[PDB]
């Protein structure tokens, strides 16, 4: 009996793909963003980018793919969500209305398969006769695309290899081809099949197998009149195409992961690269006119054109302007110049669209005492990594702080007005020994800084003997000011430590309010840590002491202030410390029925522990004993990514299936077994992976009892950038609004004709639930965007009970004031 | 690993019923009326020969740590065929016992199951499980008897004769503390000895070695004919006492 | 003594938690306060109950105590609450089973998605699974509950069936009437659904042939809500039971009630083409409709995919853990 709301308050900022065409009219060049769930589409223009669409998918958008079928004036788009929703959409204005077309749809999951590794690949043939999808390992799936398919009905081939790592169609050929790059014991190679639609089967492939790099990762076809492919690795980029092979390994590609490619000019000549560091490269394809007639490709030839953010795909639309769709950092518009500027980059930023990124931590502080709140968010990675201070006003502000290194932890310390934030920074092994950062960052670039200069862990007579050019993350505490941003001070960790959790508090009878770490000692060859620390440093004059230092056997995942003590975990272990007089930690109980309690989350004397697999645990501390206590567990297994206690008997918890779900206190005494088990109540496929829950909200909340009868928030941080909001309901609420729900999927038109109940409905590789004690908040706030008409035909014959009114038949206005109301809550 | 459940025959004059002042001719008449109490009623309930066998071999053993003075002996008998049922298989609710052991039962003799039959049985199936120390895994004589005399080749009809005298020899010993001095499968060749020796039957001659005099040995090795007079003596007491002589 | 059982007290053991609630009573995780060995406790409360001391736990005692291999779980003991008053009627205590303690069970790694098993590490998992099952069945004992919760897994790559609650014995002379409801929807063979009583230990080969596919597809091979829903599953992929491949079907009970959609071909074969020759000629011979002519347990340790895998060689499945998965991004993508 748990009833919960859950709306989108920032949409997913970050990219997962981006294609271009003609897909709006034939003249018009487009581009479609997909940002998880959402749908851009812009036309190209001399200034820019010009919005013209954006729609929602009751999916998360795997595939993304323009075509010109024959016979079609315009291009049409093909989509296959992750719950295997395939559907060819279409793109047709009438004057201003303007309206996304299902020409064709259904859902290709198999009955029986295993899911590949390197996830779905969805690859249409030039003269497109066939969509082809890889889903499962050793298996090739096929939709004919054709005149009659609009079930999209399709057929799998065997495919001898099992592991592939990426597969395209091949241009210039007779008959469709597949080019792929597979794993097998002997290493990675590269293969081709003809597909014969006609037979239903692969036939002999027009060029023999080649043996390739060890991590070859992609795979490239080029048009006419070269053909063939390019196999991009971590060392090398290799051309085949029977008979001719080239090879080039030039010593700028080794330094970083080439991880996304894209076609320049339409010939096949010059082609973008992009790898981790940001640095974007050209890929020329060097001709040689041979008296023949044909052309046949000389050499291949990198060269640096500059820096951009760590791109998820590149798409260049025309003239030097790219688009560069970042998914871990801000997404850019970027000049590309055929002469080179004074610092030698022949790239020029400009346009920069924000990124909320990777939101791995967060948390709410009003900074200008107003009673609205504030979210201070770590998000990005790497040179990416930067503060989001998001603030409400009609359209969110957001305020960036870059970093230029990865953002871990973060929490608010009042008593010195400014923040603690754990960042981690790469810097690889150098000539001299010891190591050297790759660009200046926060922690390097601090007005006061200090390293830790502990011998707890003293000779350790540990072999991790270390080669050139391996790479080490450096974790350090940054003292950020809580106005200005300024980094006051930078603390570094021990070699090869990792700041795991952090907490700003006063404990026992102790004044000072104190920052603590917790930390682990990461080597390779350790499965699992065996060592860590749980430092105590006080901010004051501008730099760090160190109060006191606790020796632990294992990683600190998760520190809370609990009741004046500190309430850490270390491993498989919930530990309680008592700050004592001495200015010393030291143990007051220990709970170890965990396989690695991860999240740690308390309301009074009550804990909420989110374990790595037995889903979540519900412990007490018994103050007249001194020890804990084992209220109630949830015994279904759930691998988590986030918990947080909504009330005294309702916990809500987030899975890594992208799922949401709630468990209650079963609050029935006829037995001691049924009080101790907790029941899932609440299930829901969020769409999102979910790293931070936190109490709060932005909305301006008055003097007195105002906005909706939803009580209590909770807002919450994802790894697209998406932040939503979760909140309770009374019986009577939640009832009204799922009878809404229904009545409104009723008259809705889904893009790709998705069901809505089955998208919501929670799902991971084994199991699939309905979605229960649920309100999807974004299918509710989306009423008032519908015709008069369809509002009326949803509100008619609409009965309500026991809520202290009468059955009062629900009309437009009412439903419209209500829905307004639910929207003052975000 | 597992108890040992047997005992001499010197050990029985040391039982806890025997030093409570009950003397060895009234141990002995309790171990009779009790065995052919939990018979009676399971054979009333349609039990099979291993479930009844079952529950008095948990009788004859509880008896072995308790004294007959401080545990009724038919609420004792009810207890244990109830808990026997479970144990192989065959289950039968235990108002059901009751119901039958009040009507096998004068009023006297039902007196000891107090106001509430069933709760002072059900109550002493915790004492039981303790005192059987949960090795509730039995092997009766029943079985070695059939896998033995299958092995025997010869005339049907005398075979047959030797099974089904020797069968009603193990039911007998089931009335005796036989169970708790002597495995199964000695007492299952004792009977096979004792029914040839009656019929004038050479169990050799039907065996896969017929110059093999001590045939038993191809079943049971290291068993002594001293050890099979003694239960063939121990039988054959039953017989003397009254009638029923030994026949066929 | 050792032998003697029941008479030890359970608060010897320092109890850690609760790690499950079981058919008859909750278990529980524990350390002995002499020895320091852990130890999971299956509560036995008989009490509450009616008929007393509750048959399934009679069943997993009996079969336990008689049944020793290093793939069928070991029950160590059994102890008992606190005695008090010297009355044993007031006494209303309960039991407590003390078996081996075991780091995992399959349920719980599939279902969090935390493992990965290559084709080493299915055969060294089914080459102890089937060595189980072959040693009760030679003793004559149907497990009659196979599932992914009964088959516990340490971190040494050891594998221990457990979970006797439903085990029944089996007489092949002449035939005995048991139960039709046995084992959970998804592992239980067709013969139990068409309503067969007098039944073969053919049973527990279906759930394991059932294990087998799973391991490669990391997803229960067939999973529906009822038995007529469940029996198209098995029709679509295994043929529909009809007597060119069955001759006795026509025998039991629910074949003209519960018929398939349509007659379907058998495709287990096509369907887990994905699937190493091997494994894959072992997988259609356990998912063999007619129990007369599925595989033995016997039979499945001398198959190819098996009977050469080396015991010494107990290759642990890897549980990717801590460095995975807590912090994914590009680097693991
Ligand atoms: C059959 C009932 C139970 C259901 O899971 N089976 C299970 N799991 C065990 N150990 C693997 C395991 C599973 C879960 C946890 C666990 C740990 C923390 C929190 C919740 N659960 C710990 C061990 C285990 N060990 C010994 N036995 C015997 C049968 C008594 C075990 N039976």
């Amino acid at each position: 009996m748990s009833y919960n709301y859950v709306v989108t308050a920032q949409k997913p900022t970050a990219v997962n793909g981006c294609v271009t065409g003609h897909f709006t009219s034939a003249e018009d060049l487009n581009l479609l963003i997909a940002k998880n769930t959402r749908l851009e589409i812009y036309v190209v223009t001399a200034e820019g980018l010009r919005p013209v669409k954006e729609v929602g998918m009751y999916g998360k958008i795997a595939v993304m793919e323009l075509f010109r079928p024959k016979g079609e004036s315009k291009d049409l788009l093909f989509i296959l969500t992750a719950k295997y929703n395939a559907c060819i959409l279409e793109y047709k204005q009438s004057g201003e209305s303007i309206d996304i077309i299902t020409r064709a749809h259904g859902n290709v999951q198999d009955r029986i398969g295993r899911p590949s590794e390197t996830g779905i690949i969805g690859i249409i043939d030039p003269e497109c006769r066939m969509i082809g999808l890889r889903l499962y390992d050793g298996l090739f799936k096929v939709i004919p695309l054709d005149r009659d398919n609009k079930e999209l009905k399709a057929f799998n081939i065997r495919l001898e290899e099992l592991h592939v790592i990426d597969v395209k169609f091949l241009y210039g050929c007779q008959a469709p081809t597949i080019c792929f790059v597979y794993q097998d014991p002997q290493g990675r190679h590269v293969k081709t099949y003809e597909v014969s639609l006609r037979e239903k089967e692969f036939n002999k492939g027009p060029w023999k197998q080649e043996n390739v790099e060890a991590e070859a990762s992609m795979v490239i076809a080029v048009p006419e009149p070269f053909g063939g492919a390019i196999i991009i690795g971590q060392e090398s980029i290799t051309y085949h195409n029977g008979d001719k092979y080239l090879a080039i390994a030039p010593p700028i590609i080794k330094q970083s992961t080439i991880v996304c490619h894209n076609r320049v000019d339409p010939n096949g000549s010059r082609y973008l690269l992009g790898d981790m560091e940001g640095r974007l490269f050209m890929l020329l394809l060097e001709k040689e006119e041979q008296m023949d007639g044909t052309v046949t490709l000389k050499d291949l030839r990198v060269e640096l054109l500059g820096e951009t953010s760590i791109a998820e795909c590149l798409t260049y639309l025309d003239n030097g302007v790219v688009f560069v769709g970042s998914r871990l950092g801000d997404s850019q518009l970027v000049k590309l110049n055929v002469d080179s500027n004074e610092q030698g980059s022949y790239v020029v930023a400009m346009e920069t669209f924000t990124n909320l990124g990777p939101i791995v931590d967060m948390c709410v502080v009003d900074l200008e005492r107003q009673g609205q709140g504030q979210l201070v968010t770590c998000s990005g990675a790497f040179k990416e990594g930067s503060l989001r201070i998001i603030r409400n006003g009609q359209k969110l502000h957001i305020r960036t702080v870059p970093l230029y290194e990865s953002p871990r932890k973060i929490c608010y310390q009042e008593v010195s007005q400014c923040f603690g934030v754990l960042s981690s920074r790469i810097e690889v092994q150098d000539t001299s020994g010891g190591t050297t950062a790759l660009r200046p960052s926060a922690s390097t670039q601090a007005l006061s800084s200090s390293v830790s200069s502990s011998k707890l862990f003293s000779s350790s007579t540990a072999p991790h003997e270390t080669s050139f050019g391996e790479e080490v993350e450096v974790h350090n505490l940054l003292i950020i000011d809580q106005h200005t941003f300024e980094v006051l001070h930078a603390h570094q960790f021990l070699q090869n430590e990792y700041a795991l959790s952090l907490v700003s508090c006063k404990l026992g009878k102790d004044p000072n309010t104190y920052f603590i770490v917790g930390t682990a000692m990461v080597y390779p060859e350790e499965a699992e840590p065996k060592q860590g620390r749980i430092v105590v440093f006080q901010y004051s004059d501008g730099k760090l002491q160190t109060v006191a230092e606790k020796e632990v056997k294992g990683a600190v995942y998760s520190m809370v202030e609990f009741n004046g003590k500190l309430l850490a975990s270390i491993n498989s272990t919930v530990r309680l410390y008592e700050w004592t007089t001495e200015k010393e930690l030291r143990t007051e109980c220990n709970h170890y029925n965990n396989i690695m309690a991860l999240y740690l989350k308390t309301k009074g004397d009550f804990i909420l522990v989110g374990d790595l697999m037995r889903s979540v645990l519900l412990l007490a501390y018994k103050p007249m004993e001194g020890n804990f206590e084992e209220i109630a567990r949830d015994f279904n297994p759930n691998w988590m990514s986030a918990v947080e206690i909504l009330d005294d008997d309702n916990f809500l918890g987030a899975e890594n299936a992208f799922n949401l779900f709630v468990c209650q206190k079963d609050s029935a005494a006829t037995t001691d077994e049924e009080r101790q088990h907790l029941q899932e109540v609440g299930l829901f496929h969020l769409g999102e992976f979910v790293n931070v829950f936190c109490h709060g909200s932005l909305v301006m909340q008055n003097l007195g009892e105002t906005s909706t009868p939803t009580q209590g928030s909770v807002l919450f941080g994802t790894v697209n950038g998406m932040i939503g909001l979760v909140t309770s309901l009374s019986e009577s609420w939640y009832n009204l609004l799922l009878d809404m729900q229904n009545r409104l999927n009723k008259v809705i038109k889904s893009v790709g004709k998705i069901e809505h109940s089955f998208w919501r409905s929670f799902h991971t590789e084994r199991k699939t639930e309905p979605a229960t004690g649920f309100i999807d908040g974004d299918l509710i706030e989306s009423f008032l965007d519908i015709s008069r008409p369809k509002m009326q035909e949803v509100v008619a014959n609409l009965q309500y009970d026991d809520g202290s009114g009468m059955k009062r038949e629900a009309t437009a206005d009412d439903l419209i004031k209500v829905v307004e109301e639910l929207t003052r809550i975000h | 690993t597992k108890p040992c459940w047997y005992w001499d025959k010197k050990d029985l004059a040391h039982t806890p019923s025997q030093l409570e002042g009950l003397d060895p001719a009234t141990e002995a008449r309790y171990r009779r009326e009790g065995a052919r109490f939990i018979f009676d009623v399971g054979t009333r309930l349609g039990l099979h020969y291993d479930t009844l066998a079952t529950g008095i071999i948990y009788f004859h053993r509880f008896y072995m740590f308790h004294s007959f003075k401080q545990f009724p002996r038919y609420v004792t008998g009810a207890c244990c065929l109830f808990l026997a049922g479970k144990v192989e298989e065959t289950p039968k609710k235990c108002k059901d016992i009751i119901k039958t052991a009040r009507s096998l039962l004068n009023d006297v003799q039902f007196g000891q199951f107090g106001d509430d039959p069933k709760e002072e049985v059900m109550v002493l199936e915790r004492i039981l499980l303790q005192t059987i120390k949960f090795d509730l895994q039995v092997e009766h004589p029943y079985q070695f008897l059939l896998k033995y005399a299958k092995q025997l080749k010869g005339d049907k009809n005398k075979i047959q004769k030797l099974v089904q005298m020797a069968w009603t020899f193990v039911n007998d010993s089931l009335c005796t503390t036989l169970s708790l001095q002597w495995e199964p499968e000695i007492i299952a060749v004792a009977v096979m000895y004792l029914a040839g020796r009656l019929c004038k039957f050479e169990i050799q001659e039907w065996t896969s070695k017929p110059m093999y005099r001590r045939w038993w040995e191809q079943f049971v090795q290291d068993v002594p004919v001293d050890v099979l007079e003694d239960i063939c003596h121990q039988i054959l007491d039953l017989y003397s006492q009254g009638k029923q002589q030994m026949p066929h | 003594t050792e032998s003697d059982w029941g008479k030890r007290c359970v608060d010897k053991f320092d109890i850690i938690g609760i790690i499950g609630e079981g058919t008859y009573g909750q278990v529980y995780k524990a350390k002995d306060k002499d020895t320091g060995e852990l130890v999971a406790l299956k509560k036995v409360r008989l009490d509450n109950e009616k008929e007393g001391f509750p048959i399934t736990a009679i069943r997993e005692i009996k079969i336990l105590r008689q049944l020793i291999h290093r793939s069928v779980v070991n029950m160590k003991e059994i102890v008992t609450d606190k005695q008090d008053a010297l009355d044993f009627k007031k006494d209303k205590g309960a039991f407590y089973l003390v078996f081996e303690y075991m780091d995992h069970d399959l349920m719980g790694l599939l279902e969090s998605g935390l493992v990965h098993f290559s084709e080493d590490h299915i055969k060294s998992f089914m080459k102890q699974l089937m060595e189980g099952l072959e040693y009760c069945h030679k003793k004559n004992f149907l497990h009659r509950d196979i599932k992914c919760s009964n088959i516990l897994l340490n971190n040494s790559g050891q594998i221990k069936l457990a979970d006797f609650g439903l085990a029944r014995l089996y007489n092949s002379e002449e035939s005995r009437p048991y139960t039709n409801k046995v084992i959970t929807l998804w592992y239980r063979p067709p013969e139990l659904l068409l309503g067969e009583e007098r039944y073969t230990p053919a049973i527990d080969v279906w759930s394991c042939g059932c294990i087998l596919g799973e391991l490669f597809t990391k997803k229960p091979i067939f999973q529906a809500n009822l038995e007529l829903a469940q029996l198209e599953l098995i029709s679509r992929l295994c043929g529909s039971p009809c007597p060119a491949v069955w001759p006795d079907v026509i025998r039991l009970p629910y074949f003209n009630t519960m018929k398939p959609k349509k007659q379907y071909r058998r495709r287990l074969r096509e369907e887990f083409s994905f699937i190493p020759s091997a494994a894959l000629d072992l997988l259609d011979h356990m998912l063999t409709l007619d129990p007369s002519k599925r595989c033995t347990a016997e039979q499945t340790l001398q198959s190819d995919f098996l009977k050469d895998v080396e015991l010494s060689k107990m290759a642990p499945p890897d549980l990717p853990h801590w460095q995975d998965c807590h912090e994914l991004w590009s680097k693991k993508r």
